[PDB]
RNA sequence: CGCGGGGUGGAGCAGCCUGGUAGCUCGUCGGGCUCAUAACCCGAAGGUCGUCGGUUCAAAUCCGGCCCCCGCAACCA
RNA sequence: AAAUG
RNA sequence: CGCCUCCUAAAAGGUAACGGAGGCGCCCAAAGGUCCCCUCAGGCGGGACGGAAAUCCGCCGGAGAGCGCAAGGGUAGAAGG
């Protein structure tokens, strides 16, 4: 199933895997 | 051997036998298979 | 140093092989007689044109090899095909008293 | 799913470069991705009833492919466990599973790795393929800190139809693989 | 039925209806007579010994008294039960054939002389750990160990304190 | 509750929870909360993604710590691998380097014991 | 006083019907341990690797390079 | 009273022929629940003769069910075989903690050799005098745990001689189809007869009966 | 020249058939009791298991060759 | 109960 | 002191010695039928805990692996998994 990457560093990522409820506390922002 | 042991097979209520060799300890604790009797043909077969 | 062994053949003891070939687009099949190294009967897939299913296409080339065969004395053979996997593509064709 | 953010990027942003870069002739001939493997040794099929399936439903929880439980081939006195069954866990990623994975890895995963100052540039070498290891497994999104009794590192091996490292290097590089450079 | 010329210390055999084990063996062939085997033995259960002599012929009758390692489980009647931590069989050994059955412990690993699946000698180790559950906090005082037996110990050793005791002398050989 | 370098504290007030970091002492933790106006007493188990995020904001860039500081210090100590700075020639031989009594004590910089005989 | 002096009763192995000899169905043609020789035309082999005629005929020894050695039996034509 | 009109259903002098006590064993038992048909027999041996004690189980053609909670204490995927076998409770040296401290809601207890060690080491005295501990003779130890667990449900029950020199064992339920229990009995005898300690002087089965869980016990001819 | 057994912490002995475990007593060093020394009490260190090969997933252990060891024989002339 | 300098 | 393997044994078989050197008195209810699949040991890279071979990836590798046990013949176009 598709998904959403809700970091904190803004930047959301729409892709796929399991459970589109992802709080990636730190995407590619370092 | 001892852990080995000899044994035959009885047609289920009756005669005839096969006489194979079980193997105690390892796969043991009783054992039966399908085999053909001098009389009529094919059935189970228990030890004893 | 060899991908697939095959040799389901090699296990050919009973004369007259029904040698098959699984081409990406077609299917050929010959009735070979080793101990002579001669092919007694053919009948290919698209090398005869024929339909467009693939498997239903095989069925055809099957009946085509059988009929042709029979009228030559053949009537008893042994199937084959290396990676035959004997599936889908199977040509359980009528005639040819080779059973199976 | 037949297509992803990275998949596209490869086709319409990497494909071009490499060609322009090394100057390939035939379409195919240019670096593509074959498969990326991710296994775990665990070595923990010891006493106490080594279930360690959690690590299997997880390995695959972040992959989407139940892993294949490999076993010991020989048998070693030195470190207990021997002859057979015991340890081993590993899944092979291809096609779309291959893409929808590398994405996260490259976008969300590698990012949070204790220090991580890029990916050691030597792990190629003659390999038209690449290899790298991870200590944790929580580096991924599909899994949180709470749920995971114990830690679990793993090896990630990406195979490439590339013959050279430059070919391999560039590719994984145009894709998004950070590099200890 | 093994002869004698083929004995060796350690060989166990059945003599006079009893169980022994050659511990001394010396071929003797002096003068031109026939050879002779002069050995010394030890009963497997009692300690009793007995040096003897045999001609070259004379056969003896080897026995199969292998020594597996058993394990205590629980008391019952005037017996105590063990287990071969190997095939986990159950052996109900009569208090007599369990050397130092006391000073033992319901859960300790010891040794037994399996003779046809029935121990005739069950020895623990020379010294085992045991929790004294007795003794007056009062020097060389008596202390009832968890196994009911009593032992002489120093002062500092007080109730609850687990100690060591040579299972041959039942003497306090230090603390845990 | 992953902060600078995913180091995760929890279920207790942030004040001390921050301390649970290599580079965050009770001080840098009490000067870190007022600079983002959050409630010290609050349990880490509740705080706007913003409170946490802008928190992981400061922390990480406010000062270099664990991982990078941790590793870094070792290097600090390395440099004393010159030619013979007496402050290093004590670091090479696991011994205190701030002039502490050595005859006795000084145990903390020398593992347990070695004893040996007497005269 | 030695530690040896043992051996095993010889077994008499080898080809027991050479090329061009007439046999009858049944004749064991070869006795051998491994498969020094392999079955051929009208030549089944046994449990112990013993090649034996399958039909009345002659014996032929086909050497097949790295493919091994064969013993066939071309029946009487 | 109440057993009086219940006890008349037994010829104190007579000798039955299994079957005889089968139609009967049902008229003997009558309660507000299904009574299990018990069986007793004074075997000719001496307890004190360590060798002659009788520890053996038997898989029955009829009777016996999952009326038992079996615990499989093992390591590895043995658990998978066990759980799939019908191992109400599963788990190695972590479940020992359940039992060790209070827990006790099962009947049988199978296990695997590999984890068997710790078991009897730290469970000996507890389930030891309880006969629950895993023993080879009483086949509740091993690796083929599958059949094992799967079988304590079909019809395999133990029966170890007591100290008085007698052995008893439930051969089935009271509302059992006539020729089933009667047949289920010979199965029990033929196996216990089949276990005669080599040096047991005299006649073996000396007193063998057919009782009901609650009441009457008709002695029979164990060769009927 | 054969006959059997033996080489394991500093000493003297277990452990070896039933391969995965170094057990004991004394000694040693540390610390207490004494003015001190013993004793005694507390605690600790120490074994290429004679060597060189092989067998095993692994060997003190099973297998072989050597090296030292201890004891027994060498008779009819 | 309990040696010696 | 019977049985197996190799040498002696002189290119068929057979062949002695208080000649050289080793094994056996068992074992597997799968280590047996059959059908379908798979190919090794090692070696150089490459890789989190990881020896010097635990698991993974890439080549290179016709057999040096394996085939319960001695040795021999045999064998990956399987006798191996
Ligand atoms: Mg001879
Ligand atoms: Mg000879
Ligand atoms: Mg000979
Ligand atoms: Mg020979
Ligand atoms: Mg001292
Ligand atoms: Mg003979
Ligand atoms: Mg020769
Ligand atoms: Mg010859
Ligand atoms: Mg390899
Ligand atoms: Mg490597
Ligand atoms: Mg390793
Ligand atoms: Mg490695
Ligand atoms: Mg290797």
């Amino acid at each position: 199933v598709p998904a959403r990457i809700i970091c904190g560093c803004g930047n959301v990522i729409e892709t796929y895997s399991t459970k589109p409820e992802i709080y990636v506390e730190v995407c590619s922002k370092c | 051997v001892r852990i080995k042991l000899l044994l035959e097979c009885t047609e289920c209520k009756r005669r005839n036998y096969a006489t194979e060799k079980n193997k105690r300890n390892t796969p043991n604790k009783l054992e039966l298979r399908k085999y053909c009797p001098w009389c009529r043909k094919h059935t189970v077969h228990r030890e004893v | 140093r060899r991908k697939f062994r095959v040799r389901n053949r090699i296990k050919r003891t009973g004369r007259l092989r029904l040698s098959v070939f699984r081409s990406l687009k077609h299917i050929y099949a010959q009735i070979i007689d080793d101990e002579k190294g001669v092919t007694l009967v053919s009948a290919s897939s698209l090398a005869l044109k024929l339909k467009g299913n693939k498997t239903e296409v095989a069925r055809q080339v099957g009946r085509a090899l059988a009929e042709k065969a029979l009228a030559l004395g053949i009537k008893q053979v042994a199937f084959d095909r290396g990676p035959y996997k004997y599936h889908g593509r199977v040509k359980a064709l009528a005639e040819g008293a080779r059973e199976g | 799913p037949l297509d992803v953010a990275l998949k596209r990027k490869y086709y319409e942003e990497v494909r071009p470069e490499l060609i322009r870069r090394f100057g390939y002739q035939n379409v195919w001939e240019v670096p593509r991705l074959e498969k990326v493997v991710i296994n775990q040794g665990l070595g923990e099929a010891k006493e106490d009833a080594r279930i360690l399936e959690k690590a299997a439903q997880e390995l695959a929880l972040i992959t989407g492919q139940k892993p294949a439980v490999t076993r010991a081939k020989k048998s070693i006195s030195n470190f207990k466990l021997r002859k057979g069954m015991p340890i081993g866990l590993r899944v092979t990623l291809r096609r779309d599973r291959m893409w929808i994975f590398l994405e996260k890895l490259l976008n969300v995963a590698l990012p949070r790795i204790r220090d991580f100052r890029g990916l050691n540039p030597n792990s190629f070498d003659g390999r038209g393929n690449y290899n790298l290891g991870l200590r944790e497994q929580l580096i991924f999104p599909e899994i949180t800190y709470d749920m995971v009794d114990a830690l679990r590192g793993m090896d990630i091996a990406v195979v490439t139809t590339a013959e050279t490292d430059e070919e391999a290097r560039a590719l994984l590089e145009l894709l998004g693989f950070p590099f200890r450079k | 039925m093994i002869s004698v010329t083929d004995l060796r210390p350690g060989t166990k055999v059945k003599m006079d209806g009893g169980l022994w084990e050659c511990v001394e063996y010396q071929h003797q062939k002096l003068g031109r007579g026939g050879a002779k085997v002069v050995a010394k033995f030890k009963n497997l259960e009692t300690g009793a010994t007995v040096e003897r002599t045999f001609n070259s012929g004379e056969k003896l009758e080897d026995i199969y008294v292998e020594t597996r390692e058993l394990q205590y489980l629980y008391p019952e009647g005037e017996e105590m039960v063990f287990m071969d931590l190997e095939t986990y069989e159950q052996f109900a050994v009569p208090r007599s054939r369990v050397v130092g059955a006391e000073f033992f412990k319901e859960g300790m690993t010891a040794l037994g002389d399996m003779y046809e699946g029935q121990p005739i000698k069950v020895t623990p180790p020379t010294v085992v750990e045991l929790k004294v559950v007795d003794t007056p906090p009062g020097g060389s005082k008596p202390a009832t160990l968890e196994t009911g037996a009593v032992v002489q110990v120093p002062l500092f050793v007080e109730p609850g304190e687990v100690i060591k005791v040579d299972t041959r002398t039942g003497e306090y050989v230090g603390r845990a | 509750a992953r902060i600078a370098g995913v180091e995760i504290p929890r279920n207790k007030r942030v004040d001390v929870a921050l301390t649970y970091i290599y580079g965050i002492g009770k001080a840098r933790a009490k000067e870190a909360l007022e600079k983002t106006g959050i409630n010290p007493a609050t349990r880490v188990k509740d705080l706007t993604e913003a409170e946490v995020v802008r928190l992981r904001e400061y922390v990480e860039n406010t000062w270099k710590l664990e991982g990078e500081l941790r590793a870094e210090v070792a290097a600090n100590i390395k440099r004393l691998m010159d030619i013979g700075c007496y402050r290093g020639l004590r670091h090479r031989r696991g011994l205190p380097v701030r002039g502490q009594r050595t005859r006795t004590n000084a145990r903390t910089r020398k593992g347990p014991r070695k004893t040996v005989a007497g005269k | 006083s030695t530690r040896n002096g043992r051996d095993s009763q010889a077994k008499r192995l080898g080809v027991k019907r050479y090329e061009g000899q007439v046999v009858r169905a049944g004749n064991i043609l070869v006795r051998q341990r491994g498969t020094r020789f392999k079955p051929g035309k009208n030549v089944g082999m046994g449990r112990d690797f013993t090649l034996f005629a399958l039909v009345d005929g002659v014996v032929e020894f086909q050497d097949r390079g790295r493919l091994g050695r064969y013993v066939h039996v071309r029946p009487l034509a | 009273k109440r057993y009086r009109a219940l006890l008349e259903k037994v010829d104190p002098n007579k000798v039955y022929t299994i079957d005889e006590a089968a139609r009967l064993v049902k008229e003997l038992a009558t309660a507000k629940f299904d009574e299990t048909v018990e069986v007793h027999a004074k075997l000719g041996i001496d307890p004190r003769r360590s060798d002659q004690n009788v520890r053996g189980t038997v898989s029955l053609p009829h009777g016996l069910g999952k009326q038992v909670r079996v615990l499989a204490i093992a390591k590895g995927e043995k658990i998978k075989e066990a759980e799939e076998a019908g191992a109400d409770y599963v788990g190695g040296e972590e479940i020992i903690q359940k039992i060790l401290d209070g827990w006790m809601d099962f009947d049988a207890v199978v296990a695997t050799p590999d984890v068997m060690g710790a078991v009897g080491s730290k469970l000996g005295r507890i389930l030891g005098p309880r006969g629950l501990l895993p023993n080879p003779k009483a086949g509740t130890v091993g690796f083929n745990i599958g059949e094992i667990i799967r079988e304590i449900k079909a019809g395999r029950i133990e029966f170890r001689n007591d100290k008085t020199g007698a052995i008893h064992a439930p051969v089935g339920k009271a509302s059992f189809p006539p020729e089933k229990l009667a047949d289920n009995i010979r199965a029990f005898i033929r196996a216990l007869e089949a276990h005669k300690p080599e040096g047991a002087k005299g006649t073996f089965l000396r007193s063998v009966y057919v009782t009901t869980t609650m009441g009457p016990s008709v002695r029979i001819n164990p060769h009927s």
